[PDB]
């Protein structure tokens, strides 16, 4: 029984406060920060992972936001 | 939801009088009310629909107003064909309720 | 007047000739129309109400499970029956499970059995419908002058009064004219239909709470359904996910029905927006519109009652509004009749050299009775301040000081006008409002344009966008050709400009 | 001539099931929505539910969920009312009655009604007691 | 007067009372302002086509 739909991906733009916007614009940030400080060595994981993609030294940081930001939610 | 008053519980009266019927519904109701007399033992009598039109065959003894959330039933010369209990029911938003019921009585 | 320590507020003007004052009415804060003329009204937003709701398929997160059932069959003789599963106010999965020796079944290996059990179920979910017709707005409105602290606590014999008025607006009455004995008729016609983008939205009553939904989100709601249905035993849909199944590392599957999932739904709904009574009429919170409101009638009167010479006094130490405006409630007795009475303001008197925002324009009094309160308010400019009220000597005056910039005055605009901007959308055009060629050419670039956004960037998270805006920020700077670069960085300024939303 | 027939008066136990006929005649039978409404010897009206003689559709009210079933008979232009696990409040008489613009199937309340909403062919009444 | 009429030249018949009038009307791309009746005692209703 997931309860898959997460509103918030069809947002109502409208003026009055939304339903629980105050713990929600900032939970996914609690989650991959929580999920990373259980799973730490994961951070050289991915680094390692991304610096071996993109070949840029710019777009390394970008596989690194890929990584970290596959690894909380979907898992 | 449907809750709907009709008063009052009972009247009696003589022939040849004027009798008026109230049901009020705790909702908005426009045009979708109706009325009905039966005896015991008997199929109710022609009366009104749409709370405000008579019936063809229905004497002109009856009519029927109200717009808004109550609404008024009127016999205008009373005869003794016109004991029953006379029921408004309404039409809207279907869980359909009657009256409990308005009862006559010839003196 | 009723607009007062209402933040969120606007003033809105109409250039003279053709009163074409359409308004961006609001259901959460409200809007003083002014003019040189026809008295300075306000307008705003009471409730938003829904007479008819249909009863779409509804859902239970509460069910129980009773009776249970295995109905083991050996490793080949088909698979198991149980006529059990016949029912269907059973749930039941079919499943292989290990059949060894001393196990009956003379062969043995991979057997099969069915295990289930009854789906009895509590706290259903009402997921009723809504449609752009049949539901209501209903709004207040005020004009100034009279009415010593107008103040809704009163407000039932305020629309019997002169000063207020209560209007019922359907998409089968668009219009009304809020008609005001002695003032004017004050004409309105909006659009009943655009203010939600209904037709995409349920009214969800779960535990006797009420919200919105966007039918999308109502319809991928993985739990059983009543999928239409009315009285009769519901046969539940999908029936699946709420229940569990488990067999042992081999063999004897039981099953689990995982509670209530009340707070799940819950923090699963974290973009509807509550509602409440709701009888058969439920009533919401904000809801924005388009009105179209004309002066077609506004008599102000009074601009021939004298003004009585009576000593004035303040009473409350008149605050300013963020809006920069200054409300102030003058006493007096002393004279009597319908008044007339002067209230301007300046920086030197031998002048009296009447400057600034008048906003109460021709402030009336009732009666001969004593010192009556006479609230009413007017805005200064970016300085010191002088309010001057009574007459001439007998008069009162008072510092003010605004303290309000005119570039800041700008700036408080500006970003009011963005955020509208924002939340508005397209309806953030037309809101000052003259048919002007501009306008509708604003009105239609963001039509086409931001509709394409929400079709493109459909329902963007606040996470996602911000990291949106961000790489879209990163890739600003790095292409060349700036034509492309540059529509980067417009995009992604638009998405972290959607970030800065009411949120904060 | 527009009019419907009930089954005759019944007597059943408490728990059991009775099935009541309604026969119609005079009309095409698949232009009329069957409403049945109850009555308790004292009590007064409550209406039961509505089936379409078109296509079998159903509807009623939570006093009835779980017990009450409807079903049409197109041959004889007949429509099948159970009530089941019956209960003391049951013994009643139940009415059957012709509605309406019967279009497809369904109650369909929000366009009109009247004209015998439904109201000409309110038939004879079914008597149902439910004792031992 | 703008958009397509369709339901050219509406008839009514008789003295009798609310006769029905059915009949259509398309409006245009935009919001709609539908008027039926003659002029004060009118009625008139958004549409808005959204096409
Ligand atoms: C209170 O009600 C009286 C009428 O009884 C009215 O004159 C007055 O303005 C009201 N005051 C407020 C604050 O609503």
């Amino acid at each position: 029984a997931v309860t898959l739909p997460s509103h918030s991906t069809r947002k109502l733009q409208t003026r009055s406060q939304t339903w629980l916007e105050s713990r929600e614009y900032t939970k996914h940030l609690i989650r991959v920060e929580n999920w990373i400080f259980r799973n730490p060595g994961f951070a050289l994981a991915a680094a390692a992972i991304a610096w071996l993609l993109g070949s840029s030294t710019s777009q390394k940081v970008i596989y690194l936001v890929m990584i970290l930001l596959i690894a909380p939610a979907y898992s | 939801d449907i809750q709907l008053t009709q008063s009052p519980s009972s009247l009696s009266a003589s022939v040849g009088d004027r009798v008026t019927f109230t049901c009020q519904a705790s909702q908005d109701i426009r045009k979708y009310l109706n009325w009905y007399q039966q005896k015991p033992g008997k199929a109710p009598k022609l009366l009104i629909y749409d709370a405000s039109n008579l019936k063809t065959g229905v004497p002109s003894r009856f009519s029927g107003s109200g717009s808004g959330t109550d609404f008024t039933f009127t016999i205008s010369s009373l005869q003794p064909e016109d004991v029953a209990t006379y029921y408004c029911q309404q039409f809207d938003d279907l869980p359909i309720t009657f009256g409990q019921g308005t009862r006559l009585q010839i003196k | 007047i009723r607009c007062i320590g209402v933040s969120n507020r606007d003033f809105v003007e109409g250039m003279s000739g053709g009163t074409w004052v359409d308004v961006v009415l609001e259901h959460g804060g409200c809007v003083t129309v002014m003019a040189q003329d026809k008295p300075t009204v306000d307008i705003e937003l009471v409730t938003t109400t829904v007479s008819n709701m249909a009863e779409v398929r509804s859902y239970c997160y509460e069910a129980s499970i009773s009776d249970m059932a295995s109905d083991s069959r050996c490793p080949t003789q088909g698979e198991a029956y149980l006529d059990k599963q016949s029912d269907t106010q059973y749930v039941c999965k079919r499943t292989l499970v290990d059949r060894g020796w001393g196990n009956g079944c003379g062969l043995f290996g991979k057997g099969s059995l069915v295990t289930c059990a009854k789906f009895a179920c509590s706290k259903k979910m009402t997921g009723k419908s809504i449609q752009p017709e049949n539901l209501e707005y209903r709004i207040m409105l005020s004009v100034h002058g009279s009415q010593h602290s107008g103040m809704i606590v009163n407000d039932t014999g305020h629309e019997t009064d002169e000063n207020r008025a209560k209007v019922e607006i359907t998409p089968n009455s668009p219009r009304a004219e809020a008609t005001l004995g002695g003032f004017g008729s004050l004409g309105l016609d909006c659009e009943p239909r655009t203010g939600l983008d209904f037709s995409d939205l349920y009214y969800l009553t779960m535990n006797n709470k009420h919200w919105l939904v966007h039918k999308e989100w109502f319809h991928d709601i993985p739990l059983p359904w009543h999928a239409g249905a009315d009285t009769g035993t519901p046969h539940w849909n999908n029936k699946e996910a709420l229940v569990e199944f488990k067999d042992a590392h081999a063999k004897r599957q039981t099953v689990v029905v995982l509670g209530s999932q009340e707070g799940a739904v819950h923090t699963a709904l974290a973009g509807a927006l509550e509602a409440e009574m709701d009888g058969a009429k439920g009533r919401l919170s904000s809801g924005h519109l388009k009105c179209r409101l004309k002066m077609d009638k506004l008599r102000l009167k009074g601009v021939s009652y004298s003004l009585c010479t009576a000593a004035f006094t303040f009473t409350k130490i008149p605050a300013e509004t963020l809006h920069g405006t200054v409300t102030v409630e003058v006493q007096y007795a002393g004279t009597d009749g319908p008044c007339k009475v002067p209230a301007q303001m300046a920086v030197d008197m031998q002048t009296l050299t009447p400057v600034g925002r008048l906003i109460t324009a021709n402030p009336v009094i009732t009666e001969s009775t004593e010192n009556s309160k006479m609230m009413l308010e007017l805005d200064p400019p970016f300085g010191d301040s002088y309010i001057v009220i009574g007459v001439g000597e007998k008069k009162i005056t008072h510092h003010w000081h605004r303290s309000g910039s005119t570039i800041g005055k700008a700036f408080e605009a500006t970003v009011r006008g963005a955020k509208r901007m924002a939340v508005l959308g397209d309806t953030a055009w037309d809101f000052g409002s003259v048919g002007g060629a501009l306008n509708s050419l604003g009105k239609g670039i963001h039509q086409i344009f931001g509709a394409a956004f929400k079709s493109l960037f459909g329902g963007m998270s606040w996470f996602s966008q911000i990291l949106i805006g961000t790489l879209l920020m990163w890739l600003g700077l790095n292409t060349k050709n700036g034509s492309i670069s540059l529509m980067c960085l417009a995009l992604g300024g638009v998405l972290i400009f959607l970030s800065t939303a009411v949120s904060a | 001539e527009v009019q419907l027939v009930q089954s005759g008066p019944d007597v059943e136990k408490p728990g059991a099931s009775v099935k009541v006929s309604c026969k119609a005649s005079g009309y095409t039978f698949t232009s009329n929505y069957i409403h049945w409404v109850r009555q308790a010897p004292g009590q007064g009206l409550e209406w039961m539910g509505v089936i379409n003689p078109r296509g079998g559709s159903t509807a009623s009210a939570q006093k009835f969920q779980g017990r009450i079933t409807m079903t049409r008979d197109t041959s004889t232009s007949t429509v099948y009312m159970e009530l089941s696990s019956l209960r003391s409040d049951d013994t009643a008489v139940y009415y059957c009655a012709r509605g309406g613009r019967a279009l497809f199937y369904d109650s369909y309340t929000t366009p009109r009604d009247g004209g015998s909403w439904w109201f000409d062919p309110w038939g004879q009444g079914s008597l149902v007691t439910v004792s031992s």
